[PDB]
């Protein structure tokens, strides 16, 4: 009964968003990242080296 | 069967012919008994300065009061005596005048124009006799909330500037223009090469062009050295005009972004998102129904008595948006909406309502071009704005060419983020706050 | 030429996903830039840490 969403207007409504969302998501891994400092994933950042080895 | 685009051939080229004057001389033939001739200068407010402000409107006025060879009513009695119909009107970048008439009597009518264009009188007492009639027509003009509010829109959006002007002028111009400042503005402006004599109907360009010939050469015989005919660019501000007046019955409002002139392409798909916003009015048959979300929202919830978008170019410069009417507990939710389908068509713009858009476009155009007026109008000002004609076909493949993407990207340059002017009128205390409606033209989860 | 601001806004500002991903990604740089030059300006006008007493004593 989702198929009342499916359809081409509904297909070009997924992808004018797609870029939206899909920066939202750079938005909050880089800030879920940054927030709890993530040592795996920061390590791997040129500067923001503040944990020497 | 004749598919629409093969009619769209079908359209008689537009003739455009030069005097040595500069004078420009274009028709349509049609083989209709009767037809529109007239002349289009580009002249009007937007031209003058501070100091004679309402000078063109004064010479309309005046026009059709007697020239030299017909002076007093005798030009009336001409016209009225062969049934045709004088007109003329003047905006802020444009001024014509036209007459509807049998199309055997092109020559005369033709004859009349020259004469009108050329040789009017300026009688000192007529010129006094039409003080009183506009100073008239300014009460009269005051009561129409709608004149009111989109001469304050232009009076915000273009605030330092000869755009922000409007047509008539101020009450003192009116009091003491004198004929000198008539004639000085007319020397100055009413020359041939920013002329257009525009013709459509039974006629045939030849004929036309000669008559051009026979009671129009002898204008720019002369022609100016160091005059200074120039426009100047006009700044756009983000502004607000709010007169409140809580004794009128409804509330107008018109907001608009800069527009960027009949030039631009841009124009096209701009109006095609106008189209999908539309225009309502309470006598609309069916409401809910319609397709534009504005237009049914405003139905449904009574938010609206009327609306209508709009797209005012001039050059290098314009205004659009919409202007609506409504009652004092509805301003606020009637901006939210309007706002709404702005920002929703910069960003989401989906195909299907660009095809009706489109549509709605061929269909306006086409519906607009008819009857020998409307496409005598048309000849005489595309000459003077684009210098061409511009042929139904071409105007087909513009909006051809525009799909919801145009549609994105070309709102999105106008309206996304950029600070519009808001001119209000009436019981307007429920007006959002220019903060809020800035803020409502940027989406935050963009 | 263009100027500098309105290269930052047409690259950066003018959609709220760009506008938001570029503080988040400046506050991980300000934090790291701020905490060391301000640590730094705090030594430099004490030094009588525990830093430059250690020195003294790798042995044991």
């Amino acid at each position: 009964m989702l198929t009342r969403f499916l359809g081409p207007r509904y297909r070009q409504l997924a992808r004018n968003w797609v870029p939206t969302a899909q920066l939202w998501g750079a938005v909050g891994a880089v800030g879920l990242v940054w927030a709890t400092d993530w040592r795996l994933i920061l390590d791997w950042v040129p500067y923001i080296n503040g944990k020497f080895k | 069967t004749a598919t629409y685009a093969q009619a769209l051939q079908s359209v008689p080229e537009t003739q455009v012919s030069q005097l040595d004057n500069g004078l420009r001389v274009a028709s349509e033939q049609s083989s209709q008994p009767t037809c529109t001739v007239g002349v289009w200068i580009d002249a009007g407010s937007r031209y003058e300065s501070e100091k004679n402000n309402g000078a063109g409107y004064f010479v309309e006025h005046l026009a059709f009061k007697g020239t030299k060879n017909r002076p007093g009513n005798a030009l009336e009695k001409e016209v009225e005596s062969m049934g045709a119909h004088l007109n003329a009107y003047s905006t802020r970048e444009h001024t014509a005048y036209y007459i509807k008439a049998l199309s055997k009597d092109l020559p005369k009518a033709v004859e009349l124009l020259a004469d009108i264009v050329q040789n009017c009188s300026l009688e000192d007492s007529q010129i006094e006799k039409e003080r009183d009639v506009i100073l008239q027509e300014l009460q009269e003009n005051d009561t129409s909330m709608r004149d009111v509010v989109f001469n304050y829109l232009h009076a915000t959006a273009f605030q330092g500037t000869p755009l922000a002007q409007s047509v008539e002028g101020p009450s003192e111009n009116v009091r003491k223009l004198s004929r000198a400042d008539l004639t000085e503005y007319l020397s100055r402006h009413y020359k041939a090469p920013r002329m257009v004599l525009a013709a459509a109907g039974g006629l045939e360009h030849r004929q036309l062009l000669d008559l051009a010939q026979k009671h129009f050469s002898g204008l720019s015989g002369t022609y100016d050295e160091d005059a200074v005919p120039t426009l100047s660019p006009c700044r756009f501000t983000g502004s607000q005009i709010c007169h409140r007046e809580d004794g009128l019955p409804l509330a107008h409002v018109a907001i608009a972004v800069e527009g960027p002139g009949w030039a631009h392409p841009d124009n096209v798909a701009l109006q095609v998102a106008n189209a999908i916003i539309g225009h309502y009015d309470c006598t609309y048959g069916g409401g809910a129904h319609l397709s534009s979300p504005l237009a049914s929202i405003a139905a449904t919830n009574k938010l609206c008595q009327s609306f209508q978008t709009f797209n005012i170019c001039y050059a290098d410069t314009g205004l659009l948006g919409a202007h609506f009417v409504c009652d004092h507990m509805s301003i606020d939710d009637m901006m939210f909406v309007l706002q709404g389908q702005w920002m929703r068509l910069c960003t989401s713009a989906t195909e299907s309502e660009v095809l009706r858009g489109k549509n709605l476009l061929r269909n306006a155009l086409v519906s607009h071009l008819d009857g020998t007026t409307p496409v005598c109008e048309d000849i005489g000002r595309s000459l003077l704005t684009y210098g061409r004609r511009i042929p139904l076909a071409e105007w087909e493949s513009r909006i051809a060419e525009v799909d919801a993407r145009v549609v994105r990207e070309v709102c999105s340059k106008y309206f996304y983020d950029q600070c519009p002017a808001v001119a209000g009128f009436g019981p307007i205390e429920q007006l959002p706050d220019y903060n809020r409606i800035r803020s409502g033209m940027f989406w935050l989860r963009f | 030429a263009p100027t500098l601001t309105a290269r930052l806004y047409s690259l950066l500002f003018r959609r709220t996903s760009t506008f938001a991903l570029t503080i988040v990604v400046g506050a991980l740089f300000f934090e790291r830039a701020f905490d060391q030059g301000a640590d730094a300006i705090y030594e430099h006008i004490n030094e009588g840490k525990l830093w430059k007493h250690i020195k003294h004593k790798y042995e044991n």
